[PDB]
């Protein structure tokens, strides 16, 4: 029955040892192997929804308050995060807040940076002020994309975004992606700086709240995306 | 329209009528929806016997060699055994050998019939090296055709000779699966085997 | 009887003009017609069948049959073969007739 | 045959109808124009489900008023969630919600309405709030919008759910910005939710009480 | 003679160790391997019958009495299973029987649920009453598809099916498949409840049997089917 | 053991059994070899899976004979072509971080 | 140089261990393997004859006397196998011989049944009588295809075949293949029974041989064939 026959393959560049991997996997390109068990295949159904999606960054794209104790607060007690826009601070050059910086923010971007490490994209930010309809006021928002150590009215230098409240909230200011290279590290390497600055007062009438405030929540998108995985982690959590 | 035992016509059954009414469950409108991929054979024959497992058996005392020829009952079988009545098929054997660190070899084949002297290698051979995988398929033949008793059982024999010796113990494993069962099966499904009299 | 059942129906369609729901006219009455229908059908259909089987030289006249009751798809034969001792068939038809010994010595 | 019950009877007599019955199906003439309704359509409508509480004792993350799982129409003493579902055991239905909070002008505070969909309410874990903000929610700014609309298609693990026992969605109103109190005005703005139910299915009968 | 040549395959994602399986099998998709022995192939014949069939559920589909000691009885002594429809029970709201529930029934569905575990389909049930031609009577049959603990005249609530005897037996009532999910577990998880209820009496004349009775046998089909195997078992039996 | 022994494994489903395991499946993996299977699904009551059971299941591992020395195993997972969708995203915010 | 590439095969359903068989072989379907050595190939020639043949049963098909000591005899001393048709035996219902039965016969069918075990086909038999031209006589030949224990004139029942000698010998009677199943075992399981029966005498003149005799040789064909091998053996011989 000898052809030949078959003779031969004998590459084998191997070492028939993964071969069957282990190793383990990367990057998939290894489908259901040494099949299988057996056999056919399933036929599921919704609902659910007709939501079969990759992405990922579609699940980012959701405005989420920054942590709890950011300032911190919530409770912690009150504030009642966002500090307080409350009369006394006037002097049109002041207010309070701060970044340092960063990317925690633990509204689930914690978990993203706790699995992937690299990315490119912006951190669209929202400030949302709550007060009744009577009183009104303006205030700005500084953000520097580098960034430095606090660092005063150069917040007048850099980016801006005026704020009127109002009917009705909330607000927005974006950032374009700013850095050298292309990817950035997702750990404690770098990001910018953020203040809110009272310029004119938030006034009050004799029947009024007299105290008005903020909440600030960021999200990443819609240009963004992540590159490569890593084990991290935060133990675990 | 409500049937009548000891009446017509046959062993068939029916559509069992499209009652209730509806109503909305309630009696009918039962239409099959295949959930799986669909292999659907999970209800069908072939496939199931296609899987294997069975007897985990045949330990081995070293001294000496020879055989003993062992009678494969085919059942057993005894794990997936809940399934049967009938007679036949053309096997697929799986053999495994746990022994001396890559020292030794195992020769095996079958069978037929009653007895012999003899040189076994005539009726066949399948040199399986130490610590290797459990692989054969037999076809059939005399094997007097006529199918096979069905509860002999199971009409046969395996012949296992562990060649040389490495002075330590030795062990083997035998799994079975029978493929493309002609089976039919025939005269189903008499041997009700409702024993459960376990 | 026969028309009365369809009268139960035609009542059903009496209230069916109500898509609710749908309806078919509580409760599934949509059939009170029965299965053609309370009559008769088979059982004491008697005569309900009478049978009158026959075999060589012997007739069997039986008055209350039940049913043929065959096991699965019998298709029974008539070797085979496969073969079962090639001799076919024989007699009687053909065994009863052949040469035979009949004699002696003197 | 009738719904869920067949009657097999062996010795009939006759239909025996009185004269030319031609029976209906109003009428009309009219007989209280309301038609028809439910169940089909009475079992599904807005309904009240809520109560009163407030003031300043509540920090922002402090819970407010949880509204119960699908059991809460059953144990409600009014609509279907009592009559028909006190017969059948199986329920599959959508959900439609209007939540009403009206304050007196001049004050501001936020309310949050989320619809957790049975995620082993586990312990929610303490930092997970945003978190809690990814869900099919609604954020009421009480300065302006006095009502809020919401629609939940239900999703649950199983394809059906036991009537009062195995549930699914649990409304929770959480406070956001504990309320501001000008001096002076009423101390309590309370809350209300009024619900409504979509095209609705009961199945799988069972005896009365169970 | 070097081409090349052959060089190479060297996948091997392996680990040339099943490879040849063991493992063992699943799902077949492994035909006659390392062939073979050798060679040709057989050429069988009936009879038998022209009965080559898959299915399985064709072999279910056969009405089979429920066990022996169901009630139990048979003998055990008499009854003579099916209890007895015998005068004294009148009070049109009563009779006796009971499920709890289940799926044993040991007419070979024992062995099905003792090899496969999952399925969908109904349990078509038959009651068959035996009495001579003279006497007559009606009786109903309750079955709840959940089910509960006994649990009275709600048997008037749920499913029904009237019974007249008669010329001649037997009878039938079905159930549609009722449960959440799609598959159900085949072990002692759940099924319904079953009574027979005397409403009017089964009468008797001065020359008559005076005692009349039942047998009840179920079967599964024709919509049904089973999913996946399992080792079970009932030891073994 | 240096190429001494074998390992049989399969799953699962469900609650319990007696039993002969080889029925519900088998995968004889020889000593010192590579980590290879793919399961498909089924009853597996469809309805998807709780999501935080967890994780609805069981693995069954029998190390056959014995070689008188110690023994060790490893289990890695990867789920492919996830239908997932995923469904109801991305509720379970799992912002625990409450690590 | 990574394609890909090759990645992969990795079946391997193996266990690269036969693979290269051993095991050993069955059924050939394994030609000249791991070739080879090398290379070309031969170019033979007859003679010989132009006799390249499979079969096997062509080499059976050759009339061959049954053993030596069958009766036994040859010498052993004389007879001179075939017994003797010699006057005294008259009584038209007698003669002598016997089978029991069988398939040994050791004219090389010994070796066939000593390698294969199964077959189907007949045992065409020949009786050959030797006497000079003068004297004459008739005799029959019984054979039962089951068979039993001796077992008289039912040899008049069963098969027949008359014999006249003659000018000139020899003779023949066949058997059709008779048994259940299809294959038969080739060991000591079963076969028929054989007598020769003197009906009239074999006469002699005053110048004549006065003693006349037989030889009987069988062979198998032409419908026959064998199925499967086996190791047997007769040690060895």
């Amino acid at each position: 029955t000898k052809y030949k026959w078959t003779r031969t393959k004998v590459d084998i560049a191997e070492g028939p040892g993964t071969m069957n991997m282990a190793n383990v996997l990367s990057t998939t390109g290894a489908q259901s192997v040494a099949l299988v068990g057996e056999r056919a295949f399933y036929d599921p159904r919704t609902a659910g929804s007709k939501s079969r999606f990759d992405d990922m960054i579609k699940i980012a794209q959701l405005f989420s308050v920054m942590s709890d104790n950011t300032t911190p607060s919530s409770s912690s007690g009150i504030d009642k995060y966002g500090y307080f826009d409350w009369a006394a601070t006037v002097a049109p050059q002041n207010m309070v807040h701060r970044n340092v910086v960063t990317l925690d923010q633990f509204p689930n971007l914690n978990l993203f940076m706790n699995t992937y490490s690299y990315f490119r994209g912006s951190l669209i930010i929202r400030l949302s002020i709550y007060a009744s309809t009577f009183n009104r006021g303006r205030l700005r928002m500084g953000f520097f994309p580098n960034c430095t150590h606090d660092t005063q009215l150069e917040l007048d230098n850099a980016i801006y975004t005026i704020c009127d409240i109002g009917s009705d909230n909330s607000f927005e200011l974006t950032i374009p992606y700013s850095f050298s290279t292309w990817m950035r590290k997702t750990h404690g390497h770098q990001l910018g700086l953020f203040q809110v600055e009272v310029l004119n007062r938030l006034t009050y009438n004799s029947s009024s709240p007299n105290k008005v405030h903020c909440i600030v929540q960021g999200r990443l998108g819609d240009d963004a995306k992540f590159f490569c995985p890593t084990g991290s982690l935060v133990s675990f959590q | 329209q409500s049937i009548s035992p000891n009446e017509l016509g046959l062993t068939s059954a029916q559509d069992d009528g499209p009652l209730g009414n509806e109503k909305p469950n309630y009696f009918l409108n039962f239409r099959t929806m295949n959930v799986d991929i669909f292999t659907v054979s999970h209800t069908k024959v072939d496939n199931i016997f296609g899987r294997a497992w069975y007897v985990a058996s045949h330990d081995f005392n070293n001294g000496d060699t020879w055989r003993q020829k062992l009678t494969f009952p085919k059942e057993g079988h005894g794990m997936l055994s809940q399934f049967f009545a009938y007679f036949t098929g053309e096997i697929n054997i799986h053999i495994l050998y746990m022994a001396e660190q890559g020292f030794l070899r195992v020769a095996h084949t079958y069978d037929t019939e009653d007895n012999r002297k003899t040189f076994l290698s005539s009726n066949g051979v399948i040199t399986i090296p130490a610590g290797e995988q459990m692989t054969l398929s037999v076809p059939f033949y005399s094997n007097k055709p006529l199918r096979t008793v069905r509860h002999d059982s199971a009409l046969g024999f395996l012949m296992c000779r562990p060649m040389m010796h490495g002075t330590t113990r030795t062990t083997a494993e035998v799994y079975i699966s029978l493929r493309c069962p002609n089976f039919f099966f025939p005269v189903p499904a008499p041997k009700p085997t409702g024993s459960r009299a376990a | 009887l026969s028309n009365v059942e369809t009268e139960a129906n035609n009542i059903i369609s009496g209230n069916e003009v109500g898509g609710e729901i749908i309806t078919k006219v509580a409760d599934d009455a949509s059939n009170l017609l029965g299965p053609n229908s309370f009559a008769t059908t088979a059982q004491p259909e008697n005569k309900d069948v009478v049978q009158a089987t026959t075999t060589v030289n012997t007739t069997n006249l039986t008055q209350h049959p039940s049913a043929p009751t065959i096991p699965f798809t019998p298709d029974f034969r008539n070797v085979d073969n496969f073969h079962s001792m090639a001799y076919d068939i024989t007699t009687g038809d053909k065994n009863p007739s052949k040469l035979i010994r009949l004699d002696t010595a003197s | 045959t009738t719904v869920n019950t067949t009657n097999l009877t062996q010795h009939p007599s006759a239909p025996t109808i009185p004269f030319t019955p031609d029976f209906r199906n109003v009428d009309n003439f009219h007989s209280m124009a309301y038609d028809i309704t439910t169940g089909d359509k009475n079992p599904s409508k807005l309904i009240r489900l809520d109560t009163a509480s407030w003031q300043t004792s509540y920090s922002r993350q402090y819970k407010i008023t949880t509204v119960e799982l699908p059991k809460s129409f059953w144990d409600d003493t009014r609509k279907p969630a009592y009559g028909q579902a006190k017969y059948f055991a199986a329920v599959r239905c959508g959900f439609h919600f209007q939540v009403q909070v009206n304050v007196n002008q001049g004050t501001a505070g936020s309310a949050l309405v989320v619809y957790e969909p049975k995620p082993v309410i586990d312990s929610r874990q303490y930092l997970e709030f945003g978190s809690l903000t990814n869900l099919p929610h609604v954020l009421m700014n009480l300065a302006e919008t006095t009502q809020a609309d919401l629609c939940i298609p239900y999703v649950a693990d199983t394809n059906y759910v036991k009537t009062d026992s195995s549930d699914l969605g649990q409304l929770r109103v959480y406070v956001w910005t504990p309320l501001s109190v000008p001096t002076g005005a009423s101390n309590e703005v309370d809350v209300t939710v009024m619900g409504s139910l979509l095209q609705l299915d009961f199945q799988n009968p069972r005896p009365y009480g169970e």
